[PDB]
């Protein structure tokens, strides 16, 4: 009864963990997200993996999961493990609100989920969670935030994020087009449109294959704007006219 | 048994207590301290069943220190008060209840001062001036006579002087010395110990 | 080729306990000597770095006010057992108003020297030298990972125990004194250690019926070493 | 009794196209009042309130528990909650403590989320629902508010006569009561907007 | 649950996972720490940041009490777990005995947890190595390190992370008592040791000190720049 | 600018970029190699 | 509360009165004690209301589950066995005075359940506080194998006598008829009481009450 | 039961869940099916061949109701199908206990997908070899939800699962549209089932259930025999 045992916890004799890296290489496929925090708001971007013509789009949601009033998360990896994670995460934030009657700050939420993931990395032989996922949100102490979960339990705040293997060049692009706090909400959207236009190899970026949701700060509302498709269309037209204006320099 | 008063101001909180430790019929200790510093701007006093007071200080005090050391910053007074109410409300319907009756005193940078008010049945309250005990009765008329929401702190000290002068006038108890704190934007300031010379 | 950890041998022994007896051998040496005046004991610290502050390494730890000890090899597996042995001696003096004798201490330890298993994990990796003065005079005791506990009159352990036992049987007899045994131990030490013998390398622990508690502060070690 | 430990009165009244819920403000320990700003009517989403009366411990506890389950439900399903669903949720939450009962009498008053249909109901301390068309009451001074609403109610009511009727009912039924007084808060809601008025009650 | 023994002894007398989980420490960031006599100093090198993002979340130096300070190496998640448990333990000690928590107690707790963690049924050993610097009662600066085996072990200066042999060789030829005379010089000594370590651009040089009657102060990376500048000035004055 | 680019580049990546930039150079009949040659070579070697 | 049941020549006639008293005060004038179990089996409750409600909803859930698992019509004896086993497991703490009726393949079957777990099969039962009067009316004017309208008149007469006698009874009278094919359910059967129209319009005016603090919050 | 509790599910060297890929292959080796949503109702249809002429068609049922308004078919192995059907049964009744309201189909698919995903993580157990097609008419708009062994789920306008799902799907892309009636849905469903089955398709080789807004309805072999006049 031990020769069948798969040993997904014991270190490898190369020097690192073994199953952890392969969960990372399971992150690398089927997924490509980022967001752009650079004032008054923060956004998320997403690629349709099932962009087939025979779906319904009746969920009024996609990759985004509004997990509270003031936080959502973008998924990349195996989807339904993340549903297990979103249910547990939503329930964690809601029990915190039950305990204090004040909304949940974003880093102890992230560290709670990171301790859950490390709890299945550390002991037993259980299969690790093959899900990395993002975080947007608001607090009383820092404003708008961005966080990067990893299947190890390691996290890290960013100002311009990355999950999927197609988006490492996006991080190169985010550095080459880095701004010091300039999110008028049209500049950041045009930059995100430019990034997803270049990094995905889908020619000219059909707007049904993308997804953009924003989070702005209102006094009593903290609205999360999972925006509709027409503004995405005119955003694509704006960016393609600006690419035609930009290649007048040749 | 006794009562410790908690007068709230515009931008300060005036809390006080006794130095009295009851027994069978004897006053065992005449320099007792009921003050439990939760954080840099949140105090806590406790009166009730006298075995539960120290352990409440243990539970609440140490879990607030855990939050402060974990996340990097101080609680609001409101969330701390609600957390105390939650642990009371959970501890009520069991085989082991706690019997305490104390109000909570905090100060936010944004919300400013805040006064809360418990009971032995875990009820929250947001009060301008509150009370418990038997000194409650003889003192809230005097306090509700001379109250102005925009009152200065030396007037509050004089009002507390007056309130004590009506505590030593028609009471069946001793109550010789009272300690007095104040909370401001600067933190915890200890005022002088308020006694009367007897002989 | 990974078998079950609770498998005996084709020859008979076990495996993992035998590998524990192998795992003793890398550790540092130690020498204890029973004398009727009292039990003396010595050890080597094996100081590695000058950045390594020397007075913090524990080899002789204290079980009771009259029961001493020394550890070997792995440090922290020994620390658990030292803590628990102390607890059980405190239980004996409490429920009995008397001193748990050293044999009863070591019976209580080697009751769970091997309770290693998957339910109800690995075997421990430390050799222990137990001393003290009970009612039966001085006692010197030695256990192993396998729980095979025996009395020894002057046992030497660990990495240099071959020449230590041999040259110890050269010098030892029944009617030794205390200080003669102390310098007789540290001669063997500075034949089996690698570094120069000085004030910081070794540490002693002697417990007597007269010198009632095991007490050994620094710089009487200087007076003992300059007597060589 | 344990119901008469802190006083309390919650009235809900169905109008023509709108619904009005009101409660008292007083908080205190059997004969000693404490404050005049204790909240007993909670918002549960838009155009739907709940009122809680009885022992204040169970008031705040059940309000936070219900807010917990309510936000979990509205996050598991993107739509907002129907009032019968909320009634059944409160019934299940109270009935989980069948032998460890809370001391509260919840009153739900809200509009339809799809239409402008009003809705009122009340529950007992073990989870007995009761839907009516005119009014439900809860607290110590039951018989007073019963006399008022069976005296003054009309079926088809514009919000102004609704407001004045529930105003006179609450004022008179509270003034005959002893342990419950010290101000009245009134929520008069409709399809378009939500109005909150406070009345000039006797502060005695 | 999981009835198995992960860590078996070797045929030649080892624990594979205790000796081998030190490699994960060996392939992490470098961090040094010395004690002066009145001011304590430590800091990590090799943040290896993206130079264009947040940095308040990647902080490798934290505290458990107002008296004690952290550092670690290896992978960061196990450090996060151990720090959470250590905070709980030190505050629970404050619950009981009314002292500030002694550093020796919290190091014994961490090492004891680590050893009973390696001993137990199927729990993977912690591949970290922490540094626990604090100055308890009567102002005595002390500093201990940990190990995946679970051996708290008091030192005078640090050698962990990547290339710790080189760093300890520099501290070996730099054990001058003169270096711990001037607090500023001790700070500069940490800067020079970490300068004899990695790039040390003055970007990944994250250092924090405690003057033993205050709390930890994280230094703003302009003061560290002037420290590196005066170190380069003294290096020019050497010729 | 190129050292900072990849955190774990080897000499293989360096040879690949230093030759692909030359292949971009002789694509347009030039001798000297500008910065955007290295940019295109970086975006050709690494992320494809 | 006075519920009754009877078995005529083909099926079951159930009745109810919809005054939900709370102590001494009429708390409701229109309630519903005849509950759903299955498309053929119904139930009436008495005594503690919420206990009857939660118990009948649990048993209705379990029998819907069992019937959908099987693929046929439920049996009444299964409902009886589940109810008596549950109520005996609660040791008579839960007060649920139930009348159980349904039509199986075997035909009509009426059961009454007393809240400890004692059950009886009867042709006619009465339960509640004023059940004694309706049982008197039944024993006065019962004959075996009645027809439909006879049984309806009898049950209406019985619950009517219970309403004109009992103090916790009295409202408009619920009826329910179960056959092999036809299920009917009729709330306002013979509404006995009128109410006098008001003699003074005591209507207030737009502003007769002093207002201290207003608020307006718009919506969509 | 013994203390093992270890998941036999391991990522690949590449990063792939080999037991889920194999479970998808085991789904693909099963009996074909098709299900179509068409403005007023949802039609499910399976393909139920007896092995011999001996077998009975009144014993085993593919189309199976979960509530009074929620149908459910599969394409995989019946022995796992009945287990997770029974689980969905028990699960829907807890919702109806809590809220006293019939459960929405999206909430069913959430909870069933949570169960199946949570079970493929769980230790010493294989995944299910079953892909579902869940449907129902909740709150006016009818729905259609396909799940899979990997725990995921989707929402389709028309789809297929089983043998020749690619061929049936290419027939569905051409054939279906936005708006049809229930009869036309049955027409295109029996057409695409007739794409892959054997030549003799009778009142028993197929087994068809529909959904109305008035509730779920499971059609009989009577109307199935009525329908294959001017067949497909």
């Amino acid at each position: 009864s031990r020769r069948y045992d798969s040993r997904t916890t014991i270190f490898s004799p190369e020097g690192r963990l073994y199953q952890v890296e392969y969960a990372m290489e399971a992150i690398g496929h089927a997924g490509t997200c980022l967001g752009i925090l650079a004032n008054d708001g923060v956004l998320l971007a997403a690629e349709r993996r099932n962009i087939h013509k025979l779906l319904d789009e009746v969920f009024f949601s996609e990759k985004i999961y509004k997990l509270n009033e003031d936080m959502a998360c973008s998924v990349a990896g195996i989807t339904s493990d993340a549903n297990v994670l979103t249910n547990e995460l939503r329930l964690i934030a809601q029990r915190y609100l039950l305990q204090y009657q004040e909304p949940i700050p974003c880093e102890q939420l992230v560290t709670a989920l990171c301790d859950i993931k490390q709890a299945y990395t550390q002991f037993g032989g259980k299969r690790p969670f093959g899900v990395s996922l993002l975080y947007i949100g608001w607090d009383k102490h820092y404003g708008f935030q961005l966080y990067q979960s990893d299947p190890s339990g390691n996290y890290g705040g960013w100002k311009a994020t990355c999950i999927g293997n197609n988006s490492a060049a996006a991080v190169s692009m985010l550095k080459q087009d880095y701004k010091e706090g300039e999110m008028t909400l049209k500049s950041a959207l045009a930059l995100a449109i430019k990034v997803l236009n270049k990094t995905m190899d889908v020619s000219k970026l059909s707007a049904e294959k993308v997804e953009i949701a924003t989070l702005t700060r209102e006094n009593g509302k903290t609205v999360i704007r999972v925006l509709k498709q027409k503004e995405v269309e005119q955003l694509i037209k704006k960016h393609e006219e600006e690419e035609a204006k930009a290649e007048r320099e040749k | 048994m006794e009562y410790l008063i908690g007068i709230q101001g515009p931008d300060y909180v005036l809390v006080a207590s006794d130095r009295v430790a009851a027994s069978n019929i004897v006053q065992m200790k005449d320099d007792h301290d009921k003050m439990f510093k939760m954080s840099e701007k949140i105090l806590l006093l406790c009166v009730g069943e006298a075995g539960d007071t120290v352990q409440f200080a243990e539970y609440i005090q140490k879990n607030v220190q855990l939050y402060k050391m974990r996340n990097g910053y101080e609680l609001s007074p409101t969330a701390a008060a609600n957390f105390t109410r939650r642990n009371l409300a959970d501890c009520l319907r069991s085989r082991t209840p706690y019997h305490v009756n104390l109000l909570l005193a905090g100060y936010d940078e944004h919300e400013g001062p805040a006064l809360y008010y418990m009971d032995y049945l875990a009820a929250l309250a947001k009060a301008p001036f509150a009370a418990h005990g038997y000194g409650a009765f003889l003192t809230l008329s005097i306090l509700d006579r001379y109250y102005t929401p925009t009152i200065s702190r030396e007037r509050a000290v004089e009002l507390l002087r007056k309130c004590l002068e009506e505590l030593q006038k028609r009471f069946i108890l001793n109550l010789p010395t009272f300690s007095v704190r104040i909370i401001d934007k600067n933190g915890i300031h200890d005022l002088d110990n308020i006694s009367f010379p007897k002989q | 080729y990974d078998r079950g950890v609770n498998t005996f041998s084709p020859e008979g022994r076990l495996f993992q306990v035998e590998y524990a007896i192998e795992a003793i051998k890398l550790g540092s040496t130690a020498i204890g000597i029973q004398t009727s005046e009292g039990v003396c004991l010595a050890v080597e610290k094996r100081i590695t770095s000058p950045l390594m502050e020397p007075s913090s390494i524990e080899k002789i730890v204290e079980i009771d006010a009259h029961i001493g000890c020394a550890m070997s090899g792995l440090i922290a597996d020994a620390k658990t057992l030292i803590d628990k042995a102390r607890v059980e001696t405190q239980n004996h003096w409490f429920t009995y108003n008397e001193t748990m004798t050293v044999e009863s201490v070591t019976q209580a330890v080697s009751n769970l020297a091997l309770q290693f298993g998957e339910e109800d994990s690995r075997p421990f990796g430390v050799a222990l030298l137990f001393g003290g003065v009970d009612e039966k005079g001085p006692q010197l005791f030695h256990m192993d990972p396998s729980g095979t506990f025996v009395q020894c009159d002057a046992r030497a352990i660990g990495s240099a125990s071959e020449g230590a036992q041999s040259s110890l049987q050269e010098v030892y007899h029944k009617s030794m004194t205390l200080k003669e045994a102390i310098k007789s131990s540290l001669i063997i030490l500075k034949q089996v250690m690698e570094e120069k013998l000085n004030a910081t390398n070794i540490e002693l622990a002697t417990v007597q019926p007269g010198q009632n508690f095991h007490m050994f502060t620094k710089e009487e070690l200087e007076e003992v070493i300059k007597d060589i | 009794s344990i119901m008469s430990y802190n006083g309390g009165a919650v009235m809900a009244m169905k109008g023509k196209n709108c619904v009005a819920i009101a409660a008292d403000r007083r908080f205190g320990i059997q004969a000693q009042m404490v404050t005049t700003d204790f909240q007993k009517i909670f918002p549960m989403g838009d155009r739907l309130y709940i009122g809680l009366a009885g022992l204040a411990t169970d008031v705040q506890t059940v309000a936070q528990r219900l807010k917990f389950r309510l936000n979990l439900y509205e996050l598991k399903e993107g739509r907002q909650i129907k009032p019968y669903t909320l009634m059944s949720m409160v019934a299940n939450l109270l009935y989980e403590k069948r032998f460890g009962p809370y001391y509260t009498e919840p009153v739900i008053a809200g509009l339809d989320p799809k239409t402008f249909k009003p809705f009122i109901c009340s529950l007992d301390l073990i989870g007995c629902p009761m839907v009516t068309d005119d009014f439900v009451v809860s607290g110590t001074c039951a018989e007073q508010m019963y006399g008022m609403c069976e005296s003054l109610w009309e079926p088809n009511m514009d919000p102004d006569h609704l407001f004045e009727t529930i105003s006179q009912a609450m004022l008179n039924a509270v003034d005959r009561d002893a342990v419950s007084g010290m101000g009245v808060i009134v929520h008069i809601i409709e399809k378009d907007k939500i109005t909150t008025r406070t009345l000039k009650a006797r502060m005695d | 649950s999981y009835d198995r023994a992960i860590t078996v002894f070797s045929p030649d007398g080892h624990l594979f996972q205790v000796e081998y989980a030190q490699e994960a420490v060996k392939k992490g960031s470098t961090a040094v720490g010395v004690r002066g006599r009145d001011i304590v100093v430590l800091g990590v090198e090799k943040k290896s940041v993206a130079k264009l993002q947040d940095e308040r979340t990647v902080r490798k130096i934290c505290a458990l009490d107002d008296n004690v300070c952290m550092a670690f190496a290896g992978l960061t998640a196990d450090a996060r777990i151990v720090i959470n448990r250590a905070r709980v333990e030190c505050q629970s000690h404050r619950l009981t005995v009314e002292d500030p928590v002694t550093v020796e107690y919290i190091t014994r707790y961490i090492a004891s947890l680590k050893q009973r963690y390696t001993q137990s049924n199927g729990r993977r050993p912690f591949g970290i190595s922490a540094l626990i610097v604090g100055f308890d009662f009567d102002g005595t600066p002390r500093l201990y390190q940990t190990d995946p085996s679970g051996t708290y072990h008091a030192w005078k200066a640090n050698a962990i992370g990547r290339g710790a042999k080189s760093v300890r060789e520099f501290l070996e030829k730099n054990y001058t008592d003169e270096a711990i005379e001037t607090d500023d010089l001790t700070i500069k000594l940490v800067i020079k040791a970490l300068l004899e370590v990695v790039q040390s651009g003055g970007k990944n040089i994250e250092l924090a000190v405690m003057r033993r009657d205050q709390s930890l102060k994280i230094l703003n990376p302009e003061e560290i720049e002037k420290y590196v500048a005066e170190i380069e000035k003294e290096k020019e004055e050497n010729e | 600018d190129l050292i900072m680019a990849k955190d774990d580049l080897s000499g293989a990546d360096i040879k690949a970029i230093c030759t692909e930039a030359g292949l971009m150079a002789l694509r347009e009949r030039r001798m000297k190699v500008t910065n955007e040659d290295f940019k295109k070579s970086k975006e050709n070697v690494l992320y494809k | 509360t006075t519920i009754a049941g009877v078995v005529y020549k083909d099926g079951i006639v159930l009745g109810a009165d919809t005054r939900a008293t709370e102590g001494m005060v009429v708390a409701d004038k229109n309630c519903s004690k005849i509950h759903f179990i299955s498309p053929n089996i119904y139930c009436c409750g008495a005594g503690t209301a919420a206990d009857t409600d939660m118990t009948t909803q649990l048993i209705s859930s379990n029998l819907e589950l069992h019937s959908l698992s099987t693929g046929r019509l439920p049996r009444v004896v299964t409902a009886n066995r589940m109810l008596k086993q549950m109520l005996f497991r609660y040791q008579g703490y839960i007060g649920a005075a139930l009348v159980l009726g349904g039509v199986d393949v075997t035909g009509p079957h009426l059961y009454s359940i007393y809240p400890h777990g004692s059950t009886d099969k009867l042709p006619y039962v009465t339960m509640g506080s004023g059940s004694l009067a309706a049982m008197a009316v039944f024993e006065d004017k019962f004959r075996p194998d009645m027809e439909e309208e006879e049984a309806k008149n009898l049950v209406s007469e019985a619950i009517a006598a219970g309403i004109f006698n009992d103090l916790g009874s009295g409202s408009n009278i619920d009826l329910c008829v179960i056959s092999k094919n036809k299920l009917d359910f009729l709330r306002p059967y013979t509404v006995p009481n009128k109410k006098g129209t008001r003699l003074g319009r005591y209507r207030c005016e737009k502003g007769t009450t002093a207002v201290l603090t207003e608020k307006i919050t718009p919506l969509e | 039961e013994r203390g093992y509790s270890f998941s036999l599910t391991t990522f690949s060297p590449s990063g792939k869940l080999v037991q889920i890929e194999y479970a998808l292959a085991a789904v693909a080796g099963g009996a074909p099916s098709v299900g179509i949503k068409a403005a007023n109702g949802v039609v499910l249809a399976t393909e139920k061949k007896q092995k011999s002429i001996l077998y009975d068609e009144r014993s085993v049922h593919k189309v199976e109701p979960i509530t009074k308004h929620i149908g459910l078919v599969y394409s995989g192995m019946g022995p796992d199908y009945r287990v997770l059907v029974h689980r969905a049964r028990k699960l829907a009744q807890q919702y109806y206990l809590v809220y006293q309201e019939p459960i929405p189909t999206a909430q069913l698919v959430q909870r069933v997908a949570s169960v199946m995903q949570e079970y493929t993580q769980s230790g010493g157990v294989r995944p299910f070899g079953v892909s579902l097609l869940i449907c129902g008419w909740n709150e006016g708009r009818p729905y259609l939800f396909q799940s899979d062994p990997s725990g995921a789920y989707f929402a389709w306008k028309a789809t297929a699962m089983g043998k020749n799902y690619v061929n049936g799907k290419t027939f569905l892309e051409k054939r279906y549209n936005e708006d049809l009636e229930l009869e036309d849905a049955i027409h295109t469903a029996i057409l695409t089932l007739k794409e892959s089955f054997e030549g003799q398709m009778t009142e028993d080789n197929i087994e068809v259930g529909i959904c109305n807004e008035a509730g779920f309805r499971r059609l009989t072999p009577t109307e199935v025999k009525d329908y294959l006049a001017a067949i497909a």
